DNA sequence: TTGT
DNA sequence: ACAACTGCGATTAC
RNA sequence: GUAAUCGCA
């Protein structure tokens, strides 16, 4: 609670290279994690990465609990790293009030407030509705941060369709008037829309975000981005992985597909069904390190047999290869 | 001169400041690796743990 | 024994009288040159030593 | 094992014209404001007193003499007595003067000027965040052209929305008379802009967002095709991207450390210390003159009328620009700008980059007090521990301590008479001086200090000479011969210097080099010789023989003692053989040979020869005797050897 | 000899320091990407290529210094080649709220990063000359100045 | 100059 | 655009 | 206080 995230980083690196009945524990990662999280100095966002990487230690009972989640979520929110947000908040999900503790009093910008936003502005509703299922089930309410846009249309519910920006039509014409006085009409309490000097947004919803708030992007351009995505990994992994496929069919299948790859980026559904990404799947690349799928010291120049060198002489080994999605065991995803 | 004096601003910071840092891996020393030389390999063996 | 004015003036006293020499505290005068060049350069420097104990910072001048 | 945490934090930033003045503003006892350098006087004339507000002034900076004024009455600061802090008559305070050498200074600049380092530097960060060309920055800074659209924040009534305006050309004078004159003047600011306000106010009207934003999508865009391109339109492609990503970098970090791109454009210069800058005359102060004369003209010319001619004010404003350019760093445009010798001005970057800079010449290396180097000699009875010095070096070096000495001991009243005696090579100053360093260690070192034993501590030993004498042992980690070579001497004054020294820095504590462990210290030329000569041998074929003994050594000693007894006394020759009694070790190193020759009698007894000794047994396979065929200068190395073990584990105790 | 010993440690080319280094190490660029996937290729390049890059750098400097009978002890030559080879390049193709293309971070940093952040993460390893290295350090007045 |  | 041994001592010229 | 020039090891 001090405010400089280097002299916890002192102790804890104190506890990390000690003896054994001074080695860190789960309090201590979230503890250096909430003081990394909450910096007003400087980045510190590859900080918590590389801490977050030293916490992957599975069998010495290193193991996250609701704290670490909600730090977690709070830190990628503020510097709107969404995917892992998401990763994270699915396994907060889990436990039991583990909302209400993102939710921290509301003294800290209403981190989990600032998720939802996150989540609407860039588009990923589907994940919005799933955060909202779990604060039903939790029993927490919105946050009070339901900040309305410049048109007063804007919430969380309907800022992602296709118009943006923009107030639909309604049988009543606006009465901005109505509007200035329900504000505060000469109350000298509203908010002027006017840019200043200063580093200050001008706009209510940055506020609490380390740079800004995420890009707005609605939900069907989310959709498109994704689905792009999706067929652009598809055509790297038929790149890489040669002409051997599933499909029996090779030449012309593999121009139309090639063609329609291309078109797809930028009914032999069947054949590009058959291929398959394999992203995430440990044991696959394991298998596959494995092999199962002058006159000085040099590695041969064959994968495979650099692959067996590297086992002989125990550089690395298949029980090195592991990630957060084994370590904490969530096997959601 | 001008060798020995960027070296030790590269390396400048080291200092040793733990008994031990807790890796479990090393560095695996063959002689036939590199043609066996004996004196080579003692010395490359003699004062590592 | 280089630069340290007040240090270097109670050097003698010390050896005189035969006290402990205490340990200088403050910067050398070469390095308050360089922060009133780099200051005239437009450049700040400042020491800013944070104490461990009540986690406050003190300015060094 | 909870460890001592220390926090220290330097930190380096630009800093705002308001703490460049809060550096030198201050306020005087009668409510005026000081710290504004005005007058490109340094002194008076034929007067040597400084002149008022010029680069030297009193009242800005601070008085020349401690205790004493410009008013002429001197004060005693501290006194009991009220006194007031600064002469009503003369701003000097009453201060001793070492204020002088830490006040600074601050010239008002009319037209703001540019840093060199962030503009002329070939990556240029005002060129980065303003996504301008640096050409055309270049060009508005120092060639007379115009920025249409300074302001993005404000209301624009002219649509003109162009980056360089090569020239004034365009239609301004029915502009300025159309509207009230002192309007035309409120808004041209908003409007086209030349020298240096449009830079400011682009840099101050700017929102790193949206520039990180616009900088993401273009990023986001272009790499889309670009590789399958040429190599130019790769390369070209590829350094958008870089300068994309660096602009990225830079506002990013803009946002969140507290400094402000508007602060790159200096709109007050600070001015250094007087002190630090002495007039003998240097050329920053030469510099500092041509600037404050330039911007107190500039100055005037703004002043006089608003009717002035724009090229004048515009010529003066690029001289101000150019003047503070070779003040702060000069070489980086490419133009010298040399004196009236056709010599090189040198810079503040000057100063601080270079071997000669202030870094290396400064900071990491200095000389210091209680120094003296002489020429080194052999002092072949020294121990390792001990090392010849001069006295006259000593006297100077312990100079302190011998003072101490005879303040303490009733010889000297006071330090004034302890100096003359001193001075006056008294007998009993070489006796205080010899008490006073029986346990202060002396730090030698030498010029070439490639290695860690460059530098060795010693005992000194008071020397009736002027060469500092030196162990021959030690000479190697030095790299010493006595050709010539000199070797300094430094004295620790405090207690823990000292117990580092004794402890650390000795020569029995040092004996092996640090880069393969190996002896550094051995007989190297003229040890090594006697050695060789000991225990070379003996003659032993046809060299000792002229016929073969078949037709056909001698002494007999029992102790090494009436071996080398016997030699002392010339009865036998460093060389020649004799047989040796030893009691039961087999310690001498052979090679594996068997009996040359075995005497067996009948009554059980047999003698057995080898090649360098005797081993006579008996019929209860016992060793009754044994004797070794050696030279008196075997059995003296390995005597001297075992007795200098027996003597150091006897002198332990 | 000498000249020989401050092209290595300076490494200006990967050719000039061996040719079947730099061409083992550009056949781990291009193949290690087909075979185990985005997140178990890179890190395993990068050890490959540091232990190999080590054991040349080291060998090499060795043989210079005993070809003329200088005997020194292979762990001061480790220290300083952990130096060089102890940072990674990010690769022009990945940008991100965590780290931006171009920028220089630590070999474990990057391996902690990629284990924990599914953010694909593209880096490979520059060898760093001693000059370089000084220049980019954390401490801007020491080394950097 | 020599090379970076 | 940048850097290319370490220091010391003597002289004369500004 | 800075240069130039030579020497030193
Ligand atoms: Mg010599």
């Amino acid at each position: 609670t001090c405010g400089i995230p280097e002299i916890a980083f002192a102790t804890f690196e104190n506890m990390e290279y000690g003896e054994d009945h001074m080695k860190p524990d789960t309090e201590t990662y979230n503890w250096v994690i909430q003081a990394y999280t909450r910096a007003e100095s400087y980045d510190r966002v590859q900080d918590v990465a590389e801490l977050l990487g030293m916490m992957v230690e599975d069998h010495k009972r290193v193991q996250p609990n609701v704290r670490t989640y909600a730090l977690l979520v709070e830190c990628f929110t503020k510097y709107c790293v969404v995917r892992e947000a998401i990763r994270h908040f699915r396994g907060l999900k889990n436990f039991e009030g583990g909302t209400q503790v993102l939710y921290n009093d509301g003294k800290y910008g209403d981190p989990l407030s600032l998720y939802l936003r996150a989540l609407c502005r860039e588009g990923r509703i589907v994940e919005l509705l799933e955060a909202l299922e779990a604060m039903a089930k939790d029993n927490q309410p919105i946050p009070p941060r339901a900040m309305i846009l410049s048109r007063k249309y804007r919430t969380l519910v309907s800022s992602w369709i296709e118009p943006l920006q923009e107030e639909a039509e309604l049988g009543y014409e606006i009465d901005y008037i109505a509007r200035y006085v329900a504000e505060g009409g000469l109350t000298g309490d509203r908010k002027r829309w006017v840019p200043r000097r200063g580093k200050t947004p001008l706009d209510p919803d940055a506020e609490g975000f380390i740079y800004s708030n995420p890009r707005e992007t609605s939900f069907k351009q989310r959709c498109l981005e994704e689905w792009r995505l999706h067929h652009r990994k598809l055509l790297k992994t038929l790149h890489n992985e040669g002409p051997s496929i599933l499909g029996k069919i090779s030449e012309s299948d593999y121009i139309r597909l090639v063609e329609r790859l291309r078109k797809i980026i930028k009914e032999l559904d069947e054949l590009i069904s058959r291929i398959k990404l394999h992203e995430g799947n440990t044991e696959f690349w394991k298998r596959r390190f494995l092999g199962e799928g002058d006159d000085d010291d040099w590695f041969p120049l064959d994968i495979q047999e650099a692959f067996v060198e590297m086992r002989k002489r125990n550089i690395f080994d298949v029980s090195d290869m592991y990630t957060i999605t084994d370590a904490w065991g969530w096997t959601w995803e | 001169g001008y060798l020995t004096r960027r070296l030790v601003e590269v390396v400048q910071h080291i200092v040793v400041r733990r008994t031990d840092c807790g890796t479990a891996r090393g560095i695996s020393v063959s002689p036939r690796n590199g043609m066996m030389p004996e004196r080579i390999f003692i010395q490359t063996l003699i004062g590592r743990v | 024994k280089s630069d340290h004015i007040r240090a270097r003036q109670e050097v003698l006293g010390t050896t005189i009288i035969g006290g402990t020499i205490p340990n200088p505290e403050d910067a050398p005068e070469s390095f308050r040159l360089l922060v009133r060049e780099l200051r005239s350069l437009a450049l700040e420097l400042n020491h800013f030593l944070v104490s461990e104990k009540n986690f406050q910072i003190n300015r060094k001048e | 094992m909870i460890d001592r945490y220390k926090h220290q934090q330097l930190r380096i930033g630009s800093v705002s014209p308001q703490q460049i003045s809060a550096w030198a503003t201050k306020i005087l006892p009668n409510g005026e404001i000081v710290g504004e350098v005005t007058k490109p006087y340094t002194f008076h004339y034929k007067t040597n007193k400084p002149e008022k507000d010029g680069l030297f002034c009193e009242r800005i900076f601070g008085p020349i003499k401690s205790g004493i004024c410009a008013c002429g009455n001197y004060r005693v600061i501290g006194d009991e007595k009220e006194d007031p802090k600064f002469c009503e008559q003369c701003g000097v305070e009453f201060v001793d003067s070492r204020i002088r050498r830490y006040q600074m200074g601050y010239i008002k600049l009319a037209c703001p000027v540019t840093h060199v380092w962030y503009l002329k530097r070939l990556p240029s960060y005002i060129a980065n965040l303003l996504d301008k060309p640096l050409k055309e920055l270049e060009g508005l800074v120092y060639c007379d052209f115009s920025f249409a659209r300074p302001i993005t924040k404000k209301p624009t009534f002219l649509r003109l929305r162009g980056l360089f305006e090569y020239e004034i050309q365009s239609w301004k004078y029915s502009i300025p008379l159309f509207f009230t004159t002192q309007g035309f003047d409120t808004f041209r600011n908003r409007e086209i802009s030349t020298g240096a306000g449009a830079i400011r106010e682009q840099l101050a009207d700017l929102d790193l967002r949206i520039i990180i934003e616009n900088s993401l999508v273009e990023w986001e865009e272009l790499g889309e095709e670009g590789h399958t391109g040429n190599e130019w339109e790769d390369r070209k492609v590829g350094r958008r991207k870089d300068f994309l990503v660096r602009r990225v970098e830079l506002a990013k970090h803009f946002i969140r450390t507290n400094i402000e791109p508007e602060w790159m454009v200096l709109c007050l210069l600070p001015v250094l210390p007087p002190e630090l800058r002495p007039i003998m005359s240097s050329d920053i102060n030469e510099l500092y003159r041509r600037v404050i004369y330039r911007n107190n003209t500039l100055t005037d010319l703004l002043t006089t009328s608003r009717s002035t001619p724009g090229e004048l004010v515009m010529c003066q404003e690029k001289l101000v620009q150019e003047a503070v350019d070779t003040l702060l760093d000069n070489g980086i445009r490419g133009q010298p700008m040399r004196d009236g010798h056709n010599k090189v001005y040198k810079s503040f970057s000057d100063v601080i980059e270079g071997k000669e800079g202030r870094f290396r010449e400064t900071l990491l290396g200095k000389r210091v007090d209680y120094s003296g180097r002489s020429v080194i000699v052999v002092g072949p009875s020294l121990s390792l521990h001990r090392c010849g010095l001069p006295r006259e070096i000593a006297i100077e070096l312990f100079q302190t301590f011998v003072i101490r000495g005879l303040i303490r001991q009733h010889l000297a009243s006071n330090i004034g008479v302890a100096k003359s005696k001193i001075r006056e090579k008294e007998p009993i100053v070489w006796e205080i001086l010899q008490e006073v360093m029986q346990g202060h260690p002396v730090l030698l070192n030498r010029a070439p200090t490639l290695h860690r034993l460059g530098i060795q501590a010693f005992q000194p030993v008071l020397v009736e000479g002027r060469a500092i004498c030196l162990h021959p042992l030690v000479c190697k980690g030095f790299n010493a011969d006595f050709d010539g070579d000199q070797m300094a001497v430094h004295v620790p004054l405090s207690l823990e210097a000292q117990v580092e020294a004794r402890l650390l820095m000795f020569s029995h504590m040092n004996l092996l080099s640090p880069a393969i462990g190996d002896p550094i210290s051995v007989p190297t030329q003229d040890m090594l010789i006697g050695l060789y000569v000991l225990t070379s041998g003996n003659h032993r074929g046809i060299c000792v023989n002229r016929y073969n003994p078949c037709n056909r050594k001698e002494p007999f000693f029992s102790n090494s003692y009436d071996a080398i007894g016997a030699y002392r006394q010339k009865r036998i020759n460093l060389d020649s053989p004799l047989w040796l009694r030893w009691r039961l070790d087999q310690r001498v190193i052979a090679s594996r040979e068997t009996p040359i020759e075995v005497h067996y009698e009948s009554l059980g007894t047999f003698y057995e020869i080898y090649g360098h000794y005797l081993i006579v047994r008996s019929l209860k396979k016992q060793i009754l005797f044994i004797y070794i065929r050696t030279t008196v200068g075997h059995i003296a190395l390995y005597r001297e050897i075992e007795e200098a073990i027996q003597g150091f584990s006897r002198a332990y105790s | 000899g000498l000249p020989k010993v401050e092209q290595v440690l300076e490494v200006r080319s990967v050719d000039s320091i061996s040719m079947n280094l730099e061409k083992r190490i550009e056949g781990w660029n291009k193949c290690i990407t087909r075979i185990l996937g985005i997140p178990w290729g890179f890190l395993i390049g990068a050890e490959l290529t540091i232990a190999q890059s080590r054991i040349s750098l080291v060998n090499k400097i060795q043989q210079v210094y005993r070809s003329q009978g200088v005997q020194i002890h292979n762990r001061h030559l480790e220290i300083i080649v952990r130096q060089i080879t102890s940072k990674v390049l990010v690769s022009e193709d990945g940008m991100s709220n965590v780290f931006s293309p171009g920028e220089l971070i630590g070999l474990l940093r990057a391996e902690r990063m990629g284990r924990a952040l599914e953010e694909a993460i593209c880096y490979r390893v520059v060898l760093l000359g001693i000059t370089r290295a000084s220049l980019n350090t954390q401490s801007f007045i020491s080394e950097a100045s």
